[PDB]
């Protein structure tokens, strides 16, 4: 239920005209710029995570 | 829930465990809390438990502690338990 | 009682409420209360939990430490009809439920 | 009117830089409260030092990648983005980095600077691969808050933040009579730069400085429900009220003409019913 | 009391067993009974009525 | 029991005839009283029990024929002053004498 | 009353006799939590020989499943009703529609 | 290094009297949703504010009875007490008196007119007298608190439900503020929608000092217990009991410490009185003149 639809909603694809191009720096600065603004329903960003 | 594949891998067929713990605990609760490997949390059974994860525990080893327990109960009285023996010819 | 959901639950907890509890593990907690000095015998400790006397709840919480309860629906179609959760105490009447069970 | 303020504190060092402290009593409502404010302090308002411009030489366009070099200038910045600093007293710094040889090309290869404080030395920049391969950069270190991406207006995204992460959770709290109590978990992940109880107290101190300039017995006897016979004869010995008759001693209304044992004992009764009493003394009557 | 015997030993029957007067058996029983009753002690042997 | 015949001693209760039988409020209830309803066999050793509600009832019974004897009267001689009226004409003269 | 209604649960609440009506037009004399005082003939005259009608209501009853049953009045005094207008709501129902 | 900017109210928009605007002039950007926050979640449960606890309706036992001349059951009375607006001077709890007669609405008008006692809302109706013949007179009980306390949580008088929390509504804008001075600043506006017992401008200075206060940093068997229990417990005649406390005796410890002469000294003790203190301390195991030696411990 719930859960699979809120798993399903942050891993979305998206056409991510607002949040493209982004620099994770690591999957934890990617949090805190996914927290704070210009992210919104997944976007399409390269993560740095190793 | 605590490391218990690991408690069952050090002794296989997971019910035998069950039952060994359970043995271990009643030491426990029976003469003192004794044992090893120390954290003195969660109550007897959890304490038998972890004992066992660590391999403190093992049934065969707890097999020798009872016996020498029997060796231990022959220690004292002895000559005087056979003091009783010899009396009652 | 009746089942709620539980979503702060741990997958080896459910939610029992203090009264049921107090109810079931009666005898645990007055051999507790004996054993520790809050009370001097089995009937005084009664007569201490029946007026819910304070620090019979703590008492309680060291009763239920580490001991598990059985939850059980019926139908029992599986043998997971049957399960064991750690016991947490809560307000309400009724049971809180972990939902990936 | 008093509210139940903190008692008794627990700290989870999870590791050198990372911790978990949490408050034990609060009143509900107040974990997502202080979470929030808090979180929203920290996750923009701290200060720190972070590098937001870089000069190195030969390299024109982040798509360039250059000759003697492991990983492409993006993954150079994207490594400069980790470089913890810490400076004395200025908003921007400038920092040489040249090296030359074989290996890594770490922090601690950055020309050493008085006022400069480099927490990690150990952190890797680059990676020279041939022996006659070397670099030169300048990197320029600034101080702000929060998170400014490079995209604002080379140039690398600026996390002024000491931290990079923030949770909360409000969990149900224990202690006494009141039940309905929560207690506030905070996860913290900063780089160590800034200790987390410092940082704490100082997103708490920033939040405050923000909040500165904004610091029975007049009821009739028919309420008892006495019977006709007694209710009758308590008005006719003057006495129309509760506390006419609380006044009034056993001894003095078997005195009376009209009032006699089993009268008596059912005034007792419903006295007693309600938390009162013949002869009760409440001197001053009336005012 | 009984507990010995399982009979109810008369007053004089304690006094012919310890060859002293029903008297002197009555004083000891009374102040053993007072030391049993007075507060300290008490409690315990208290609150098991209801 | 002898260590219950102590007791009992120890605390001069003595033994009472009569064992507690009373009708408790349950577990997991509780509220407000709001009745209570007494009945006793026929020439029973009828106490204050059965006498205060008794003359409780009556009294609620006789203001119940106090009411509807009055809600008759002004419903009846409001009729019969409307009709006495038409023809017989005497406002200011039967406002005066008695009802009856 | 629900905001969102069907329209039948007027209907309801008014066959089932939890809800007490007036039996012919008339005005209201007299409201009571405990009764209600109308005087008939107000409209059509329709009641003759002797004019009026008292309905008590059931106050704080109870229920079979253990719930209570009270009638609150509905009317105020002088209002003027006619045949089979509501005058007293029962459990579970506002103004004569149905509230579950 | 750049100093921080800090909030100041500066506007008030009394919309009506239990209606507000209360703004902020200066705030640095994200700062809007924080403080929004805070205040409306202090706002909306931990105001401080009167509510009528408890009532004392003559003639009236359960509040499930019926009065003979009122209209509503005394159910829906206390349900309208739940309801009754009042501001206290200084104080925290007054008894209002409510004597009335006459055939019309009871509004909260027609209670008696305390000095302290301001009535926010006279025309709150909390009865309706039906015949000329009938009268109501009640004691309502108003205390001083915070947030829901349910009559559950726990004499022939009635409980109330206490509501005291005096606000209903809040509601917060961040929008840009003017000034040119940084340009990136907000203005937090906060509608509140209160019962009009406190003005706008000390609820919010509340709910900041409440605020406040929790930010306050971050750092780091023996004797028988039945002779504390009160002589009312010994369940004496209530002459004894009032003697036995005018002689400073409260508990039975202080009761079993003293002895028949001292006692037949007293002013007010006749042999009466001590026959049935001695039965019924000896009822219990008990008696005069008992040593315990260490009065008291703590």
């Amino acid at each position: 239920q719930d859960v699979v639809l809120g798993l399903y909603y942050m891993t979305r694809d998206c056409v991510n005209a607002k949040g493209e191009g982004m620099v994770l720096t690591g999957p934890k600065e990617a949090e805190r710029l996914y927290r704070s603004g210009l992210a919104s329903l997944h976007a399409r960003v390269k993560v740095r995570i190793t | 829930r605590v490391t218990v594949q690991d408690a069952v891998e050090k002794i296989g067929n997971r019910f035998d465990l069950v039952l060994v713990a359970a043995r271990r605990a009643r030491q426990m609760q029976v003469g003192g809390k004794d044992p090893l490997v120390p954290e003195e949390n969660d109550k007897t059974t959890v304490i038998a438990l972890r004992e066992i994860e660590e391999g403190l525990i093992n049934n065969q080893i707890l097999d020798v502690r009872e016996r020498q327990e029997q060796q231990e109960q022959e220690a004292a009285e002895l000559q005087a338990v056979t003091a009783i023996a010899e009396g009652r010819r | 009682s009746v089942i709620t959901v539980g979503p702060y639950l741990r997958l080896h907890q459910c939610g029992l409420p203090k009264k049921m509890a107090l109810e079931l593990f009666k005898p645990f907690i007055y051999g507790k209360l004996e054993l520790r000095g809050l009370a001097t015998t089995i009937k005084a400790a009664k007569k201490m939990v029946e007026r819910e006397e304070a620090v019979v709840w703590d008492i309680l919480d060291e009763v239920i430490r580490e001991h598990p309860v059985l939850l059980n629906r019926a139908p029992t179609l599986h043998r997971l009809g049957i399960q064991a959760f750690e016991p947490v105490l809560i307000e309400g009447k009724a049971i809180q439920l972990h939902p990936l069970v | 009117t008093e509210f139940l303020k903190p008692r008794l504190v627990d700290i989870e060092q999870v590791s050198s830089t990372h911790a978990k402290v949490t408050l034990e009593p609060l009143e509900r409502g107040f974990g997502h409260t202080l979470g929030n404010a808090l979180r929203r302090i920290l996750l923009s308002s701290m200060p720190g030092c972070a590098v937001t411009e870089v000069e190195i030489d030969g390299v024109l366009h982040e798509y360039s990648t250059k000759e003697g070099v492991q990983e492409d200038i993006l993954e150079i910045l994207l490594n400069l983005k980790g470089l913890a600093v810490r400076v004395q007293g200025k908003d921007e710094v400038i920092l040489t980095l040249n090296k030359s040889g074989i290996g890594p090309v770490t922090a601690a290869d950055i020309t050493h600077d008085g006022d400069v404080e480099i927490v990690k030395p150990q952190h890797v920049i680059c990676h020279l691969t041939d022996e006659n391969a070397s670099i030169s950069m300048r990197i320029k270190v600034q101080r702000g808050r929060g998170y400014v991406p490079a995209s604002t207006r080379l140039l690398v995204d600026a996390c002024y933040s000491p931290v990079e992460r923030i949770a909360y959770n409000v969990e149900a709290a224990r202690v006494e009579q009141r039940t309905d109590l929560d207690k506030l978990v905070i996860e913290m992940e900063t780089n160590g730069t800034i200790d987390p109880e410092e940082a704490i107290r100082r997103a708490a101190t920033i939040l405050a400085e923000q909040l500165e300039a904004f610091v029975i017995l007049l009821r009739p006897v028919d309420d008892l429900e006495l019977t006709v016979r007694s209710a009758n004869c308590l008005k006719a010995e003057a006495i129309h009220y509760i506390g006419d008759l609380v006044q009034r001693t056993e001894v003095e209304l078997l005195k009376t003409p009209n009032l006699g044992k089993k009268s008596l004992t059912e005034i007792k009764d419903v006295l007693a019913s309600r938390g009162l009493s013949l002869g009760m003394r409440l001197e001053n009557w009336p005012p | 009391f009984g507990i010995d015997m399982n009979t109810d030993y008369t007053l004089e029957e304690v006094g012919k067993q310890f060859d002293v007067t029903r008297e002197r058996i009555r004083q000891i029983e009374a102040k053993a009974l007072r030391k049993l009753r007075h507060p300290s002690r008490s409690e315990v042997l208290r609150s098991f009525l209801d | 029991t002898p260590e219950e015949k102590l007791l009992r001693a120890i605390f001069g209760e003595k033994a009472s005839d009569v064992k507690d039988s009373s009708l408790r409020v349950p577990n997991g209830v509780s509220g407000t009283v709001i009745d209570v309803q007494v009945f006793t066999r026929d020439g029973v050793e009828k106490d204050k029990r059965a006498l205060e509600i008794e003359e409780m009832q009556l009294k609620q019974a006789k203001k119940d024929l106090s009411e509807e004897l009055q809600i008759l009267e002004a419903g009846l001689f409001s009729r019969i002053r409307a009709v006495l009226v038409a023809g017989g004409v005497e406002a200011e003269k039967l406002d005066k004498l008695p009802r009856d | 009353k629900p905001l969102v209604g069907t329209g039948m649960e007027r209907a309801v609440a008014v066959d089932s006799g939890v809800t007490a009506v007036a039996k012919r037009g008339g005005v209201v004399q007299y409201v009571d939590a405990s009764r209600i005082v109308i005087k008939v003939n107000e409209d059509e005259m329709y009641p003759g020989e002797a004019g009026i009608d008292i309905y008590n209501l059931t106050k704080y009853t109870r229920s079979n499943q253990n719930t209570c049953i009270n009638q609150m009045p509905c009317v105020s005094l002088g209002e003027p009703v006619e045949r089979g207008d509501v005058l007293a709501d029962g459990p579970s129902t506002d103004l004569g529609e149905l509230a579950l």
